[PDB]
């Protein structure tokens, strides 16, 4: 019986679509949830043996082996690495590569992932990054320079577990020995080395080596732990959980306001059945227990169609992004189940309590009374604890996470303000006349149908808000890059260079018809102190990493200076103005530096701002000349080339010590890391737009019957089958027409303000976006409004 | 045994100005196996006097005894197991089930009385049969005939038998030989049940048809 | 001019033994400017010839020509075309497009037709002006009152200058007081405007006030 009941109960559209919308979004809830929890999974696995140990020392210089020696006899196992930037030879094609250092002891912990599997770094065996061969064309088995040094390909680099998660990195990986690493010769005191010592054993000893070496950490030095070693890759992997979950929150809100909006019209449907069942003699006990089962079995079908779809989706995206992804990730854990299954069900209580009272507390008079409706929970009690409720859900996800509440608010606004923007444009496009009927019928009907209309224009743009920014970023960078020639503008970069190479660079530039760009004399330091006070423990990204200063007689030709006076004098530094704003340094302020060999001070006299979004030089402190002699003076510049690459190599052959940086072949590497996530991007715009035509089908079953009628009264009228079917064509058609000019309006206000304040590049209009977007909207729009007429109009029961 | 007893049922609709009194005092005593045909204009609160003599409602004032009980006291919840035991309605537009077929739209009274499926679906089955639908068993509702549909309807009524039955223009959708046939079938059916039934109809004839018609003009109850 | 011509006219409804001829045999005929009543009980299929008349579907038989034009012998859309070239309608409910006011509600039926917006402003604002309802033109239908929303369908009727208009009780939702001004305002704009008319209704005095009245029995027509 009730078997029949709910088997021939879900063909009823209004419930078949609040279970798929349901199952839609504990399926986006499910997934997101799932990669983030393999995400957070991973990163406490790799903590664990990423350190394979303990406690960790990083320094730009060797730390005397005296240390690595008590810790030995303190019954510690030592783990060494040293990571360095250099180049490698496809044949006669040089490349930037990041080398490591690695003794035999490492991996300790965990497995290393290599192609083919089980290799080391021995001596003349190199192993580098798919990546790398792809671009070096080179194999397995062949022998690849570095350096000095010529050595055997021993095998790939799949994931290493002392690789960590970077997406926007500008070097491959080379995986090689410290015994190899003095065999090249190419390795320079002072040079862009960094030491990484881990520490492994029980944690007593660890302990105890920790606070033996504590008193004895250079400045340069930096003693961390599981959870300490939270540089830059924290914010980043912080950044992308962040990401994924206003992602799934934004879905999940589209589906609530799915559910909400269609099951809230089943329960209207309804209300005249479940007035017959009370007529009839059905107890509030026995209609409770009915309606609370079918609920529950709606519920669980739904979780269960919603967690295949999301395990489907999860094995797409972890497919999809394996070149942003590390190829190995520890296995789902039940947890995200849980997550999904609460969020699921606390949404759908959340909005069922309401018109569950509703369907309990009929009113069996609606039997006689079409008209009557029970009265119960008036709206102007019932939507303040809703929004209570839900606004504190949401605190007990974040927490006090400020920056996400103000982007998911700001795009709610900007969603609101997308619905108006295209109300005022449906309004402007009825205020002209239209020589067709079909079209001023249906924007007559768009306009005087406001609450649904509004809801569903803002639906649909914030799924082409999204589909929008991923094609901007994708061609917009592409053609960027086609806007990356502004005037001066360095390309490439020259870094790391020793003060007696300078003179043969240059003739090398004075003979290879090049200009010569900016000198800077760089010297690598890290801060220590601000007006004396130290700055160890601020979580600045300039201070978790070695900066860079320089010295110009004359001023910076890309950097206005705003305040102070120009050139400071001895123990006088330029500020820059960002760093200044976001480290409370003011003119006059005491800054110390830790250097290579002596640690040096300076007096902040002046403030430029310096954007550090330009692609210019960019630094934030500049020394007077002649201030750091005492400091090794490494070099850094730039030049402009566009006519092949012959002279790299050879300017390379010559200098090989010297580091160069091609700003062409990291932003096409980046170009293709942002193709990836787009692609990432892409399938989450397909499940965002698929919720979305979830509510376009639950807002338009609202108007079934007003709909139905007004098709009638066309009918009547004389309105033609061909007429009506092309009404619902130009009807739907234009609506996502008008989705998709609101969204070029918006791409187009983000370009523009990227351009002007963020980048200050010149604007264009991407006509190309605004003739694919809104035109694809129209055409999907347009299908679904032939599928609809096709079901009301050519169906002959509309007499 | 009086089944049905009304006294001075007083009924208003609104508040102030607009406090439409539709019922001033009602008073009727029903007697079992009686057939009482309720008539006026449509409107009339021909419907608020049925649905308050079934205890669907509460009146302003007054007092029903339906099977000598005190509708004006009980909640809604004893008066849903008082119209599940003894009471049995028929609709104009018939209020079926659209999602379930006619045997179980027959059967489903006894199964919210908690009745044993079999000996309720052998007797749903033989009034079905009764009725000349063997070959609309599982049909859905949306696929039956008007006249199909109030049979259906007439059927899950008399599944239980009930003591009274309320029924509201039960030719209202129906042309005069489909009318016709239902109306004298439900008079057929019940002559050997002893129900005693309340027709609210502006048809002359079928009020003519039960022994007693009373006729609603203004608040009061006037015999014809 | 005959404007409507029915011979033998048939139309059957249902299957198997359960199939019901809807209309037994209608011969009318109809000329210009005539006022036509068509009475019957209710639920006698009134509204089944009446849409046969309108060309909506296909009788069982019969020849039926409009205005000159059998609506048996071409497709769906050349009846769409002739009903929105000379036929003006008026039902119970006046079907009031919501989300269309009072005046586009008028004007719609004129667009229809294939006249410029002009001219069918114009048209709708003077016969608003002339029912007396220029001060509501932009109300939405949902907040007009009955008598006022029988005017917007009637004006939306005869904006078009229809030669001929059928009703079907449109009074059915309108207190008596509002059904005769509503009926002698009709008759008069009617008579003015020269147009025939066809008129159902279970009240007999507006058959009265009719030229002709015609009874529907069984499928068949009476003269009256």
């Amino acid at each position: 019986m009730i078997a029949r009941w709910f088997w021939r109960e879900w063909r009823s559209p209004s419930l078949l679509i609040v279970w798929l919308a349901l199952s839609l979004a504990v399926a986006c809830v499910l997934a997101l949830g799932n990669i983030s929890d393999r995400m957070e999974k991973g990163l406490s696995q790799q903590s664990r043996e990423f350190m394979a140990g303990d406690r960790a020392l990083r320094s730009s210089r060797e730390v005397p082996q005296a240390w690595l020696e008590e810790a030995q006899k303190r019954g510690l196992k030592v783990g060494k690495q040293l990571t360095f930037a250099t180049m490698t030879f496809a044949g006669d094609t040089p490349q930037l590569a990041n080398v490591k250092a690695v003794d035999d002891i490492y991996p300790m912990y965990g497995d290393l992932q290599t192609n083919p599997p089980g290799l080391k770094p021995q001596a003349g065996s190199v192993l580098l990054a798919p990546r790398l061969m792809a671009l070096l064309n080179l194999k397995t088995g062949d022998t690849i320079d570095v350096g000095d040094a010529t050595l055997r390909i021993a095998g790939e680099v799949i994931q290493e577990p002392d690789s960590g998660f970077n997406p926007f990195q500008m070097a491959p990986r080379l995986m090689m020995n410290l015994a190899d690493v003095d065999k090249t010769g190419a390795v320079q005191p002072g040079s862009r080395v960094t030491w990484r010592y881990k520490f492994g054993g029980n944690e007593n000893q660890l302990d105890g080596y920790e606070k033996w070496l504590l008193p004895q950490l250079k400045p340069e030095q930096r003693w961390y732990g599981l959870e300490q070693d939270e540089g830059a890759l924290g914010r980043s992997m912080e950044r992308s959980q962040q990401f994924l979950l206003l992602s799934a929150l934004l879905t999940l809100l589209l589906a609530v306001a799915a559910v909400a909006v269609a099951m809230n019209h089943y329960c209207r449907s309804r209300y005249d059945l479940v007035a017959i069942l009370k007529t009839l003699g059905a107890g509030r006990a026995q209609l409770r227990k009915l309606i609370v089962g079918q609920w529950l079995m709606v519920l669980t079908l739904s979780a269960v169609t919603g967690g295949a779809i999301g395990l489907l989706f999860e094995n797409v995206l972890m497919v999809l992004l394996k070149p942003v992804l590390p190829a190995a990730l520890p296995p789902a854990s039940l947890w995200p189940w849980l997550w999904a299954l609460g969020t699921m069900t606390v949404i759908s209580l959340l909005v069922g309590l309401r018109p569950y009272r509703l369907l309990l507390a009929t009113q069996p008079l609606r039997v006689l009374r079409n008209d009557v409706v029970a009265n119960v929970w008036p709206l102007k009690f019932y939507l303040p604890i809703v929004s209570v409720v839900v606004v504190l859900l949401l605190a007990g996800l974040m927490g006090g996470s400020m920056l996400l509440w103000a982007v998911l608010a700001g795009a709610v606004v900007l969603a609101l303000l997308c619905g108006v923007l295209g109300w005022m444009l449906l309004n402007v496009l009825r205020r002209m006349t239209l020589k067709s009927l079909p079209l001023r019928l249906a924007v007559s009907r768009l306009l005087r149908q406001p609450w649904s209309t509004l809801s569903q224009l803002s639906a649909f743009s914030l799924s082409f808000m999204l589909l929008a920014l991923l094609l901007v970023l994708r061609g917009d960078l592409l053609d960027r890059w086609q806007q990356q020639l502004p005037p001066e503008s360095p390309n490439y970069f020259l870094i790391n260079i020793a003060t007696e190479q300078v003179a043969p660079l240059k003739a090398f530039l004075a003979e290879h018809q090049i200009v010569p760009e900016s000198f800077y004399p760089v010297v690598r330091a890290r801060l220590t102190a601000i007006n004396d006070k130290p700055t160890e423990g601020n979580e600045d990204e300039a201070l978790n990493r070695e900066l860079n200063l320089t010295w110009q007689n004359t001023r910076p030709d890309h950097n206005p200076i705003v305040a102070g006076n120009w050139p400071p004098k001895a123990d006088e530094v330029s500020m820059e103005e960002g760093l200044a704003k976001r480290l409370n340094v003011a003119l006059g302020d005491t800054v110390t530096f830790m250097g290579d060999t002596q640690e040096f001070r300076a007096k902040v006299t002046s403030l430029r701002k310096v954007d550090w979004e330009s692609l210019r030089p960019n630094f934030y402190f500049i020394f007077p000349e002649g201030a750091l002699d005492g400091q090794p003076q490494s070099w850094l510049t730039s030049f402009r080339w566009e006519n092949g690459n012959g002279m790299l190599t050879q300017l390379n052959r010559q200098f090989p010590t010297i580091s160069l940086l091609d700003i062409g072949a990291i932003l096409k590497q980046v170009g293709q890391v942002l193709e990836q996530v787009s692609r990432a991007l892409e399938v989450m715009v397909v499940l965002v737009t698929a919720c979305g035509m979830l509510l376009l089908l639950a807002q338009v079953q609202v108007g079934m019957r007003q709909r139905h009628q007004e098709l009638v009264v066309w009918r009547t009228l004389g309105a033609g089958k061909k007429l009506l079917r092309t009404t619902l064509w130009c009807e739907f058609a234009m609506l996502g027409f008008v989705s998709g000019l609101v969204a070029a309006i918006g791409a187009e206000t983000a370009l523009a303000v990227l351009q002007a304040k963020v980048f200050d590049f010149p604007w264009e209009p991407d006509w190309r976006l605004w003739i694919v977007l809104p035109c694809s909207g129209a055409l999907l729009l347009s299908l679904f409004g032939g599928w609809l007429g096709a079901r009301l109009v050519k169906g002959k029961a509309l007499f | 045994e009086n089944i049905v007893e009304v006294h001075h049922l007083k009924k208003s609709v609104g508040q102030g100005e607009h406090e439409l009194s539709i019922l001033t005092g009602v008073e009727l005593v029903v007697k079992r196996g009686e057939t009482i045909a309720l008539v006026g204009e449509s409107g009339s609160g021909k419907s608020t006097l049925l649905a308050i003599l079934a205890g669907l409602d509460d009146g302003s004032s007054g007092e029903v005894s339906l099977v000598g009980q005190p509708l004006h006291n009980m909640d809604e919840e004893a008066r849903a197991k008082l119209r599940a035991k003894h009471v049995g309605f028929v609709f104009q537009s018939f209020m079926l089930i659209p999602t379930l077929n006619a045997l179980e739209n027959v059967e489903l009274p006894a199964l919210l009385r908690g009745e044993s499926s079999a000996e309720s679906r052998n007797g749903a089955k033989a009034l079905l049969e009764q009725l000349g639908l063997g070959k609309r068993l599982d049909h859905l509702p949306a696929q039956l005939s008007g006249g199909e549909q109030q049979r259906v309807a007439l059927a899950r009524a008399f599944n239980g038998r009930p003591d009274v039955l309320f029924a509201d223009e039960p030719t209202g959708n129906l042309d005069r030989q489909t009318g016709d046939k239902i109306a004298d079938l439900l008079f057929s059916l019940n002559r050997e049940h002893g129900t005693t039934l309340i027709m609210v109809t502006h048809d002359l004839q079928l009020a003519a048809r039960c022994d007693r018609c009373l006729r609603l003009v203004n608040g009061q109850l006037q015999e014809e």
